[PDB]
């Protein structure tokens, strides 16, 4: 008996979700392991780009013994067209890595390191983003109403912590109306 | 400027010294001994260890402290305190 | 100068402090609320740039427009009308600095301070925006008042033939703000000397007006400057400060934050609940726990019920601490303004130059009237202290065997005869007439004459100090330890680390309590209770059966009842234990006691 | 008497396992000197993610109560600060285990002389000599290998005078005063720049390391400022700013000062405050008290500005206050403050002199928190450490504030409670020594802890002596509050006006053991620390007389 959350996922669960998606990095090194469902891999090459599971990553990273790849997706000069594409879009949210959330929180932890000035950088501009595609889920919030919801594009984590508001909402919404009819 | 303290060890003597001074000095009269009279000796001792410069009380400033006291409760008797007399000669 | 302002945006995005930046938090933090507010730390602020802080202490007044209306641009950002300028609070706790000296040079320079506040002006409004038109030339134009130091700074221009200042207001269109104009006066304690203490007009604007009570403790930040004004010289003039921002030491506000509820939970546990805050209350002080615990149940505050129809239930009681001097009660209820949020020290006569009777005064200017105060509506809702109780002058004695019941005052002089709400719960610390012997006599013959100055009163407490030698040196020796090496202090941190309350949290506590519960009695309790009296009303009278004059009523026994809710309030139960109310029995039966001597 | 790396990768081969590991580092005790060196090789084996057990030892025979207690799997072991004078072997006893024995222990000491079964009999050790005093240090040799294995009864009694000779020599080595060489986590980061690893942090802390016993001395410290001060020149994270950053945000070097304090609290109490600024303007009296403020009508300084925090001071008394110092702190022989010591700047969380970090580090020692009662409080001494130990983590800067507070609590009583002693011209100046001790007082609880009078001496024999002619001298020094006449007595050493021409050790420790050696009544070496001591009343009276004679110096 879970008791908390528990109907809705723990943010702990869906980054331990996301730890679940493959990455390419740049390893030190040159058994196996076996593992489970890795498939992978021959000993790697130093230096060299391979996709990998991220939370693998976080190991060999947390010995430091792997370089992780950055994401494509993640630019900051390449994000500000996301801003710019999503300032001109009350609508739409544009495109998201879906993840991107936690990665960032956990990409700074560690592979902080690898980006070319992280610090002090998207964080802010991620951090702009973050609300301008929140501040637009409430201003769309407003609409709200049984039985349909166009969610489209939006992170889950938020997705996640809004889960309680909304699924305890149209419930009412739907049981007031059909219990009307 | 100079703000005398006492040791609360030989500060306990008086508590003791007390004991005589308010039960035996009770025996006559009515009371007259005070809670608030027994506060009085330090700020009684605080005094002359100014007057010292001590920073800190010493005996020496209580040997006064007391003796200022004794007699002075000690006359608010009456003639019958010429016997009351007799017995603060220990706290003397 | 101009852009400037990014820097401040800049410290509004680009700072962040590990691993979370706070106020462009703090800003959507407050959209959603439209709050319209900005809370700033100064001396977290030189920790972004050095150069800006005392680049903006130089002339911070006019670098005050560079922000709010700067907060606005991300904000609007993040808004994306009408949107209303911010009000911003930037505080600092770190130099602080005594009202007694305050230095021209400080014109213009930001101090925080403490202060207590005699009062506060009643609010009147600014407007931060305004149209106005010729009233000749028919020419449309707009003026705002974007920042301020009152001047007047501003008026209307005078080039629209058409003149002179043809533009004249329109009010509608026009937008406003609103100003406290408090009354702040330095701590007694110090350092007034011989000199009475100054007092000073503080400026509230906006969300600055209401934010504090009158007459409370405060710590305070603004600007020091003068206004010219006129209503002097030569061309002398008059002081005034600016309010910014002002943190006051909580509370000093019925609001408060959320774990405070779970440590008051974890006391609200424990066992000793209630017999730690009898330890608390006298750190100094040794023995009478009845009276020490008599003291409580009054804190907490009285049984209020207003069901129909309107006769409602007191608060709180009323008590005595008539006895001998060494009864240390002054002193004690020097603790107990200390231990109450709101409270009044009375030794009158009144306190100190308070009107024992709350009294008209008339407005100087424009003649008219209002309520001058009275100490009663000073702490109303609360604590009340009073000394030579029976040094009182009868006749505004009288008007207290009105205060304390009926708890509403009303007074006919000039034209205002409105009646006022009383709720204070008064306490008497009389001391009573010829030392000993009047236990010798009668338990009456003190309080006036009439024991109906007693019947108003509730528990009312006969200190009886006893030479006994072991009894004196305990707290004799107790005496000595109070002082240096403060001995007695440092035993306090150990009470303090392991259990005993500390007493200012104890007073949110009971702040926190007073507000919460609302206890109604389990139907047994007053069934054991109403099997107590109806004996305690037959067997008192059985010593009235000798015609023994000395008392009891009905309101007796509703005294006690408050105490029912009284230490039941300390547990934060729904209702009343039957176990519980037992004590309020042997406690007042220890009240009785007074009565029976 | 080994290469640190080697022996480091000697641990290695003994290190991984499951369940791991096995070793224990032990936390001995007291000096923080060894705290920085245990993060370092906590964060070491982080990097390794090698588990191990963290004990932070504090009572010199309470590793007897847990080394003879928990030893099971530990197939490789590392101590701290300890052994460099007496023998575990005796302590422990070992009772060689099975060669290529089951266990090895590392043995930490900064400490000389070091024991003489220490680098011989290679056991456990692994002996820590290496590499600071080899030395040679040759006596040793004659200590063993003559030693060992040792017309006839001419070659017979030829043997025992050259026995005597070696042991005549031998009797002089070992008995000495114990002195701490260098920071052990100075030889412990070289062993850490011998990986080649160099972390900010790391050197930072070999920085705050450093700075521990920085109090004292250096000694050879004056020379590691430029080893540390190479280290911020061998580390350059950019040319320029690059401002803030907001992130990193490192240290750099600065105008330190013997000033305390110094960003923490107004300037006017700074110098107040301040043991350095004590006994040479001679601050407990009022005459020399004015003669600040006189230096701040020199300085041109308003007194309110000198009760102003430091914070906002104004640039232009920020940019001319060393000028301003340039000008004026010279004349009162104030000129030897100025340290060109290392500043982390944490930016938004401001900048701090490593100085300044250690005495809020040293606040948490004392504070922030029948015979068992000792245990007990010497278990909150360990149960207050790890808070200290806490303060030493880099995102939980607001704790330290606490003890940055508290510090400015302790030095309110310090500067207090000696002075009122000042009055009463407590000193006993004796002849072969000056002598004190303190027979009352309000909280000597807060006494209890050593560095409280340990501070408090310092603060004391550089005062009751500049000198202040003539010969500076060792301080007596004893206290009791409870627990029936405990009276803690810590050793105390003569402090030179920058100008430590000889190391001239330690004595009384050895004479410590004299008495200890004699008839020992209520003394006790309960202490790990060899200058402190545990005595009663009732027995330190002749323990004085035992110890006014014999003097060993
Ligand atoms: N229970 C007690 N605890 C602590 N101190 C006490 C107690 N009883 C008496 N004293 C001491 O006796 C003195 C009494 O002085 P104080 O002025 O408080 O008397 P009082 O009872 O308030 O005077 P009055 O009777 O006129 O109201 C104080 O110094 C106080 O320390």
């Amino acid at each position: 008996l879970p008791a908390h959350l528990q109907q809705t996922f723990s943010p702990e669960e869906i980054q331990f979700i996301v730890e679940n998606e493959p990455i390419k990095i740049f390893p030190r090194i040159t058994w196996q392991l076996i593992t489970t469902d890795d498939k992978a891999l021959n000993n790697m090459v130093a230096m060299r780009s391979t996709e990998v599971v991220l939370w693998i990553a976080l190991l060999l990273k947390q010995q430091s013994k792997c370089s992780i790849v950055a994401p494509q997706w993640l630019t900051t000069k390449e994000l500000d067209r996301k801003i710019q594409y999503e300032k001109t879009h009350p609508d739409r949210f544009s495109e998201l890595p879906w993840n991107w959330l936690v990665l960032a929180r956990i990409l700074f932890n560690k592979a902080k390191d690898d980006f070319h000035d992280p610090i002090h950088e998207l964080r802010g501009k991620i951090q702009d983003l973050r609300e301008i595609r929140q501040i637009k889920v409430l201003k769309g919030l407003k609409y709200l109403n049984e039985s349909h919801l166009q969610l489209d594009n939006l992170s889950l984590l938020e997705i996640n912590e809004l889960r309680p508001f909304i699924t305890e909402i149209m419930d009412k919404l739907r049981e007031i109306h059909t219990a009307s009819l | 400027k100079i703000y005398p303290k006492l040791h609360q060890m030989d500060m306990d003597k008086v508590s003791r010294v007390y004991a005589d001074l308010r039960r035996e000095s009770i025996s006559t009269g009515s009371f007259p001994i005070t809670v608030r009279h027994l506060e009085s000796i330090l700020r009684i001792a605080e005094s002359f260890a100014k007057m010292r410069l001590s920073e800190f009380v010493s005996s020496y400033d209580l040997d006064r402290a007391i003796k200022v006291v004794v007699d002075s409760f000690v006359d608010a008797q009456k003639v019958s305190v010429r016997r009351q007399l007799r017995r603060s000669f220990a706290i003397y | 100068n101009t852009e400037i302002i990014k820097s401040f945006k800049n410290f509004i995005l680009e700072f962040r402090l590990d691993s979370q930046f706070i106020y462009r938090d703090q800003l959507r933090n407050n959209i959603l609320v439209k709050n319209y507010s900005l809370t700033v730390n100064m001396e977290h602020l030189i920790g972004y740039n050095e150069d800006i802080y005392k680049k903006l202490s130089d002339e911070p007044s006019d670098i005050i427009p560079l922000f709010e209306t700067a907060i606005t641009q991300v904000a609007k950002r993040i808004s994306i009308n009408s949107l209303p300028t911010f009000q911003l609070i930037l505080n600092s706790n770190a130099n602080q600095i005594p009202l007694r000296d305050l230095d021209s040079e400080h014109v213009s320079k930001i101090v925080r301070l403490s202060g207590i506040i005699i009062s506060t002006s009643v609010l009147s409004s600014r407007a931060t925006y305004l149209s106005i038109m010729c009233r000749n030339c028919r020419h449309t134009t707009s003026i705002t008042i974007n920042n301020f130091n009152t001047g007047n700074t501003v008026s209307l221009p005078r080039s629209c033939n058409c003149g002179p200042d043809p533009y004249i207001i329109i009010h509608e269109s026009s937008k406003f703000i609103d100003q406290q104009f408090l009354k702040l006066q330095e701590i007694p304690e110090l350092v007034p000397v011989g000199e009475m203490p100054r007092n000073l007009t503080m400026t509230c604007d906006r969300y600055l007006t209401n934010k504090v009570i009158p007459g409370t403790r405060v710590t305070i930040v603004g600007i020091y400057s003068i206004y010219n004004s006129k209503n002097s010289g030569v061309a002398i003039r008059t002081p005034y400060i600016k309010i910014l921002g002002i943190q006051s030491d909580v509370e000093t506000v019925t609001m408060f934050t959320e774990e405070e509820e779970e440590e008051f939970l974890q006391l609200s546990r424990n066992p000793k609940l209630y017999e730690i805050l009898t330890n608390s209350i006298a750190p100094s002080i040794f023995g009478n726990e009845d009276i020490k615990k008599a003291i409580v149940c009054l804190l907490m505050g009285g049984s209020k019920k207003i069901l129909p129809d309107g006769m409602r239930l007191r608060g709180d009681i009323n008590v005595l601490l008539l006895g001998d001097p060494g009864t240390a009660k002054s002193q004690l209820l020097k603790f107990v303004e200390k231990v109450s949020p709101i409270a009044v020290y009375t030794s009158g006569k009144g306190s100190s130059a308070a009107g024992l009777t709350a009294s008209v005064q008339r407005d100087p200017m424009t003649r008219e009237f209002y309520l001058e105060g009275g100490a009663m509506v000073l702490a109303d809702g609360g604590v009340v202290c009073i000394d030579e109780f029976d040094k009182m002058r009868d006749e505004d004695r009288v008007a207290i065997h009105e205060a304390m019941e009926q708890q509403t005052i009303s007074i006919a002089k000039a034209g205002i005869t409105t009646v006022l709400n009383s709720r204070t719960s008064v306490l008497a610390a009389a001391n009573p007439i010829y030392g000993r012997y009047d236990d010798l006599k009668s338990p009456g013959d003190n309080i006036d004459f009439q024991t109906t100055i007693l019947s108003r009163f509730d528990m009312i407490f006969i200190v009886k100090d006893d030479h006994n030698e072991e009894r004196d040196i305990s707290i004799a020796n107790h005496v000595i330890n109070i002082h240096t090496g403060n001995a007695n202090a440092m035993q306090n941190q150990q009470e303090e680390n392991g259990s005993e309350i500390s007493i200012e949290k104890m007073k949110r506590y009971i702040t926190y309590c007073r507000l919460k519960c609302a206890p109604r009695l389990s139907p047994q309790a007053a069934e054991k209770l109403s099997s107590n009296f109806v004996t305690i009303r037959k067997q008192l009278l059985i010593n009235e059966l000798e015609s023994t004059e000395r008392p009891i009523t009905i309101r007796q026994l509703e005294a006690i009842i408050r105490i029912t809710e009284s230490l039941a309030k300390l547990e934060l139960s729904p209702i009343a234990q039957e176990r519980h109310v037992d004590e309020a029995i042997r406690l007042f039966q220890a009240s009785t006691m007074d009565a029976a001597s | 008497i080994s290469q640190f790396s080697e022996a480091y990768n000697k641990i290695l081969r003994n290190s991984s396992s499951h369940s791991s590991c096995q070793l224990v580092i032990f936390v001995s005790c007291l000096n923080i000197d060894a705290l920085c060196a245990t993060k370092m090789l906590s964060l070491l084996f982080k990097k390794q993610l090698v588990q191990s057990q963290i004990v932070p030892i504090f009572g010199y025979s309470e590793l007897r109560r847990h080394y003879s207690q928990l030893d099971d799997n530990i197939n490789s072991l590392l101590l701290v600060g300890f052994g460099g004078v007496i023998d575990l072997e005796a302590f422990l006893e070992i009772d060689p285990q099975e060669q290529s024995f089951r266990r090895d222990i590392y043995v930490l000491d900064a400490h000389r002389p070091w024991n003489l079964d220490n680098i011989f009999g290679s056991q456990i050790i692994q002996c820590f000599d290496d590499g600071t005093v080899d030395d040679t240090l040759g006596e040793q040799k004659e200590a063993y290998y003559k030693l060992l294995e040792l017309n006839d009864l001419s070659k017979r009694k030829q043997r025992k005078k050259q026995i005597h000779e070696y042991e005549g020599v031998l009797e002089e080595y070992y008995s000495q005063g114990t002195t701490v060489v260098n920071s052990i986590s100075a030889q412990i980061y070289s062993l850490l720049s011998a990986i080649g690893e160099t972390n900010l942090s790391n050197l930072w802390l070999n920085i705050l390391g450093t700075t521990s016993l920085d109090i004292a001395y250096a000694q050879v410290y004056n020379r590691l400022y430029p080893l540390l001060q190479d280290e911020v020149k061998r580390l350059t994270p950019s040319s320029r700013n690059s401002v803030k950053t907001p992130d990193t945000l490192t240290l750099n070097i600065q105008p330190d000062y013997y000033l305390f304090l110094l960003r923490h609290s107004s300037l006017y109490d700074s110098f107040y405050y301040s043991n350095y600024v004590n006994a040479k303007l001679s601050l407990w009296n009022e005459n020399g008290k004015k003669r600040l403020h006189k230096m701040f009508a020199r300085m041109g300084i308003p007194l309110s500005t000198a009760q102003e925090t430091w914070l906002y001071m104004d640039h232009s008394i920020k940019r001319e206050l060393g000028i301003i110092f340039d000008k004026n702190l010279d004349r009162y022989g104030l000129q030897d403050i100025i340290r060109d010591g290392f500043v982390r700047t944490l930016g938004y969380r401001g900048s701090i002199s490593a100085s300044e970090f250690v005495e809020a580090l040293t606040a948490l020692l004392e504070v922030g928190n029948s015979a068992q009662k000792l245990t007990n409080l010497r278990k909150r001494w360990v149960s207050n450490f790890w808070l200290s130990w806490d303060a030493l983590d880099d995102r939980k800067v607001e704790l330290l504030n606490r003890g940055i507070q508290l510090a400015q609590d302790l030095q309110r009583a310090i500067f207090n409670t000696g002075v009122a002693i000042l009055e009463k011209k407590l000193i006993k100046h004796l002849r072969i020594y000056r002598l004190c001790v303190l027979q009352d007082g309000p909280d000597l609880d807060l006494y209890r802890n050593p560095l409280t009078l340990l501070r408090l001496g310092n603060w004391l024999i550089e005062c009751c002596a500049e000198s202040e002619d003539k010969q500076l001298l060792p301080m007596v020094l004893a206290s009791i509050d409870e627990n029936t006449d405990t009276y803690l007595v810590a050793g105390l050493t003569p402090r030179y006006p920058r100008g430590t021409k000889k190391p001239i050790l330690n004595n009384f420790s050895m004479a410590f053991q004299q008495i200890t050696a004699e008839t020992d009544a209520k003394v006790r070496i309960d202490n790990f620390e060899s200058s402190i001591i545990e005595i009663r009343r009732e027995d330190l009276s002749p323990f004085l007389e035992k110890l006014t004679l014999s003097g060993l110096l």
